[PDB]
């Protein structure tokens, strides 16, 4: 009875591992809009040396 | 609206269905918070009559003809009088609510209802 | 003039409108809830009266404190309240009835005791005082007779003193769904009242006495006088909610009138600054 | 007890195998108890709030009803 | 489309209706007509902005933002600022009324948006004034009303007849039309002011914004109790048409008996599943500026509504839940999406498609 | 019944794992397709940036 | 006087040492008071400590009263 | 108080004390009316949390010469930020609201409090 009820316990821990993913999801999927702003800056830099 | 224009007994019986919609109207508030079982079966007769009135007094129409099939029906006065004051006698107190909608003259409501 | 501020009073009163109006649902499902409660007493009452009159039918060689009478000195009240108001006049009409009866009383030249429940009651009694030895507040709507525990035991010990001689439960009874009366009835001096009725026969048959049957019958008259007690705060417990549902309607309907009052009053004073202004433009504009 | 119906007029009884489930009585006990405190928790603050605000400032508006300036 | 789960459900647009926004002040009248404006990436119409008495700076403002977005390419707009002769503003709407027109005998289809026609009333006012004419009730010249009514009327959709007998044979297919959006500020969200009581006879439909939701952060704070469209579900798409009902008949319950809020510890059953389901969809609204959904973000959010997939999850996270799903089948589903908005047509392989993918949605990753 | 019970327990334990794999890899391939889609819309960006 | 909206922006400044020291409590008793205004005709079911308030506002307020040609040193 | 002007976190925060302020006034009168007590354990934080927050917003003046020495704060908008992030979390709801008193940082509110 007892080794059913920790079959569960299992389950939980993939649910737990699953959670994780989100969290690199959401990390890294920043990491591209960090990109984007920093070189969009850069493409600032570009126009400046086009003011010049 | 006077016995003087309509006649007394139209006068008469069109003011019975003014007090029998409103006495139903302030009986809906207590049949939705004090349950129904909880009054006077003759207020209850009440509110199965009111709603078969309520049910009855639409009607088909010869313009909805072209909008949704179902063609209308032309009624004068003296059988619309005749059935209210038949319902307001309560001779129809046992038949459903579903034979008077969307239908015309008590005639058609009771071959509907014998059909029904 | 500030006609904003009035609408806003309006939209206010609308809405305590809907409060009101939820008010007497809850009220509503509560009344229901506590009418149910109600019967689930009776089996308890019903066979414990059966037994107890088989007992006496079986003996009737003696009687108990409780089920004697001797000229009475001085009584004890007990009177069931809410802890909260705004359920109609009960506890007004209950006081009233409450004060008649005791002015009755202290021209018989009787003293009288009180245990209080209900902490509008026990405020209403305290501010006149009176022989008051018991005070409970925080009944709930199931209390446990534990609650009520003490002070029935108060009682008892004084109806055993001889000080108090008749004990009156003073509650509101559910007359019906709608009205409810108060009541005030002896309780501890009891008669055969359907305690000499509804028999016909005294059974062959009796039960055997594993303890002795005098103490067994002063337990038994104990319970008994406690579910009474318990029965007795549950339907007035009903009679409150029922009041309070009434007010709430009242209170609706009074909502509405104002609202009236207020929109008809709003539309004139809308009319009278419409007037004044224009005026005021079409004397600058004539002044050119 | 009868030869056919018996029963018991229980002082206080619960269905329990021990007087260990005391801490399941308690349950019932302190729901009811905080449902007490939820009727008094909605009552005063819904109806002794609301119906103190309503008769609160009307009368300066039944004082200025005939206004003409 | 406006990207707006309740105006695209209840108040439904079509091309060539004249429908107000209206409210009271600060309450992001501007940012719904430009949000509404983004929309249009697909539409292939053009559109105009008509400012009216507006600091340069928030022009510029908006002018910087549209280029963010670089709509700035179909998109024409005319302001008539705080700092300019009342006539320029008094004439500037019916320029830009010009302009849309030129388009509509064209054929073609197009959007407009004014600001503060109250704004140039009053410029009107003053100068009707100085010219010492006789002044009318709140010094307004009784034409205000023609004033005003003559714009609106200028823009509808037309008849392809009229556009092709106009071009003279040079096109024959298409048919013209002009959608009219213009703004009514208000004082106190009064209606009966003689400005807007004027206005409101004259659109096809009106919207009100109510400043407590706002301030309630209910963003947007559109009280859809009053705010109607009586050119009824021909302006929404056949899906959408289908699947609003669930939604109108939710939030009206949920309006006529939200006063429970705090209540319903001892209320029936069916109340409170009722209640919960009200409360998730008037969450369900909540919305950001900048972030237009697309009809089949709105339709896969309505099917989970009226699916009650969302009646078995907390409130604070609707929101949560709605975002993780949009994501999940832009990601996993994109075709479906993509013919859904090429069509906007609601079949049975398609509902069973989305449900599929909900139910794998909650059977996968979690919110 | 405990001797197929332990086959249960495997029988669960592999089948997480294998769910586990599955969901990982979903999520890093998401936020990588994500990656890339976003930089090169903030390249069309920084093009037109330049162009103004 | 209705101390609800009489104000004055010179404040303490022109008031002698020990007056402006006292005037404090005063003031603040007034407000406690004013804030309970709605619910003075229910003094049945409040807290015990917005009872002693409200009759210190009471107290206070009769504090106020004065007869008419009879200044005060 | 825009997220894309302020930031994201610093916009929060506002919100979030808004919020907490708001409710908090809105239950002053059954407070009043009962007492803390009956009201559930939740608020009470609430109400501890909205009190310290307004006496972090007593601001000892620059320039007055005369009010309470004339101390300047003009403390980071970071720093405050940081103070009342802490606060929303509850980092300190277990100090009495007068060590958030006419004063500043976190810095200052911990040494006031340890002070006494
Ligand atoms: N859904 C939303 N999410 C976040 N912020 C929003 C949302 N909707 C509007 N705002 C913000 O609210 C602010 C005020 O709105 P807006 O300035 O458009 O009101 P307005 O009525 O046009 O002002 P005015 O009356 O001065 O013309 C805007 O700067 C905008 O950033
Ligand atoms: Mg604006």
């Amino acid at each position: 009875d007892l080794a059913d009820a920790q079959a569960q316990v299992k389950q939980e821990l993939d649910a737990a591992k699953a959670q994780a993913a989100q969290l690199i999801e959401q990390a890294n999927r920043r990491a591209a809009q960090l990109i984007e702003e920093a070189r969009t800056q850069a493409a600032a830099e570009g126009e400046r040396i086009r003011q010049q | 609206l006077d016995p003087l224009v309509v006649g007394q007994e139209h006068y008469e019986i069109a003011r019975a269905v003014q007090n029998v919609l409103q006495r139903y109207k302030e009986l809906k508030d207590i049949i939705a918070i004090l349950g129904m079982d909880e009054l006077a079966e003759e207020d209850k007769l009440v509110v199965y009559r009111a709603r078969k009135i309520q049910r009855f007094f639409s009607q088909p129409f010869h313009v909805a003809e072209v909008f949704t099939g179902a063609p209308g029906k032309l009624v004068p006065l003296k059988e619309t009088i005749r059935g209210f004051k038949g319902l307001l006698a309560g001779e129809y107190d046992h038949i459903p609510e579903q034979a008077f909608y969307m239908v015309g003259g008590i005639d058609e409501v009771i071959a509907k209802a014998e059909k029904l | 003039a500030n006609l904003k501020e009035i609408r806003a009073k309006v939209a206010s009163i609308k809405s305590t409108q809907k409060i009101t109006r939820a008010m007497q649902m809850v009220a509503a499902s509560k009344m229901r809830r506590a009418q149910e409660r109600m019967a689930q007493g009776r089996p308890y009452a019903d066979n414990m009266r059966r037994v107890i009159a088989h007992l006496v039918q079986a003996n009737p060689e003696y009687k108990h404190r409780y089920m004697v009478d001797r000229p009475v000195k001085r009584v004890g009240y007990i009177i069931v309240s809410s802890d909260r108001g705004l359920a109609g006049g009960l506890n007004i009409n209950l006081f009233k009835k409450v004060v008649q009866h005791v002015k009755a009383q202290q021209e018989q030249s009787i003293e009288v005791q009180f245990a209080l429940i209900g902490q509008k009651a026990v405020s209403f009694f305290k501010n006149y005082g009176g022989k008051v030895l018991g005070a409970t507040t925080q009944i709930g709507d199931a209390p446990s007779l534990e609650q009520l525990t003490g002070s029935v035991q108060v009682m008892l010990d004084a109806f055993d003193k001889g000080e108090l001689d008749r004990i009156y439960l003073v509650s509101n009874g559910f007359v019906n769904a709608m009205t409810q009366k108060p009541k005030v009835e002896q309780l501890v001096p009891l008669a055969p009242a359907e305690e000499g009725d509804d028999l016909n026969r005294t059974y062959g048959w009796d039960y055997i006495y594993e303890p002795e049957a005098e103490e067994l019958l002063n337990g038994l008259l104990v319970r008994y006088i406690e579910s009474m007690v318990y029965q007795g705060v549950i339907e007035n417990v009903a009679c409150e909610q029922s009041a309070r549902m009434v007010a709430m309607k009242a209170a609706t309907d009074n909502a509405g009138q104002l609202i009236k009052d207020l929109q008809l009053i709003y539309n004139k004073l809308r009319q009278a600054a419409i007037t004044q202004e224009i005026s005021e433009i079409v004397g600058g504009a004539a002044a050119v | 007890v009868q030869p056919h119906v018996v029963t018991v007029l229980a002082d206080t009884a619960i269905r329990a195998d021990n007087l260990d489930e005391a801490a399941i009585l308690e349950a019932r006990k302190n729901a009811e108890q905080l449902l007490a405190n939820q009727k008094s928790d909605l009552d005063s603050a819904a109806a002794l709030a609301a119906l103190a605000e309503t008769a609160a400032q009307l009368e300066t508006i039944r004082k200025i009803k005939n206004r003409a300036q | 489309q406006t990207g707006y789960k309740s105006v695209d459900t209840m108040i439904p647009v079509g091309r060539g209706q004249r429908e107000l926004i209206i409210g009271d002040r600060q309450t992001g009248k501007t940012a719904m007509a430009i949000d509404a404006i983004i929309a249009q990436k697909n539409s292939g119409i053009k559109c105009v902005y008509v400012a009216i008495g507006q600091k340069q700076s928030t022009i510029a403002n908006v002018v910087r933002k549209l280029e963010e977005t670089g709509a700035m390419a179909y998109t024409t707009v005319v302001a008539a600022a705080a700092a300019d002769p009342a006539a320029m503003q008094y004439l500037a709407p019916y320029s830009g009324c010009t302009m849309g027109e030129y388009f509509r005998d064209r054929g073609e289809d197009a959007l407009i948006i004014y600001d503060d026609l109250s704004k140039q009333a009053v410029a009107y006012r003053q100068i009707s004034l100085l010219l010492r004419r006789p002044p009318g009730r709140e010094a307004y010249p009784g034409d205000v009303f023609y004033l005003h009514s003559r714009l609106l009327e200028r823009a509808s959709r037309v008849s392809a007849e009229y556009v092709e007998k106009f071009t003279n044979g040079a096109v024959t297919g298409k048919t013209g039309s002009l959608t009219a959006l213009p703004i009514i500020e208000t004082q106190a969200g009064d209606v009966s002011a003689f400005v807007p009581t004027n206005v409101i006879s004259i659109t096809d439909g009106q919207i009100f914004l109510e400043t407590s939701l706002f301030n309630a952060g209910i963003r947007p704070a559109v009280n859809a109790g009053i705010s109607v469209s009586r050119v009824g579900g021909s302006a929404q798409t056949k899906i959408i048409k289908k699947l609003s009902g669930g939604i109108r008949t939710a939030l009206a319950q949920y309006r006529e008996l939200a006063a429970f809020a705090q209540f319903a510890s001892d209320l029936d059953e069916a109340t409170r599943k009722q209640l919960e389901h009200g409360q998730r969809v008037t969450e369900l609204m909540k919305q950001k500026q900048y972030a237009p959904y697309s009809i089949a973000d709105q339709a896969v959010s309505v099917y989970a509504s009226n699916e009650g997939y969302m009646a078995d999850v907390e409130v604070k996270k609707i929101v949560d839940f709605d975002a993780a799903l949009i994501a999940y089948f832009r990601s996993e589903y994109a075709p479906l999406m993509k013919q859904i908005d090429e069509t906007g047509d609601y079949n049975k392989d398609i509902e069973a498609a989305i449900k599929a993918g909900i139910e794998s949605f909650k059977a996968t990753q979690t919110y």
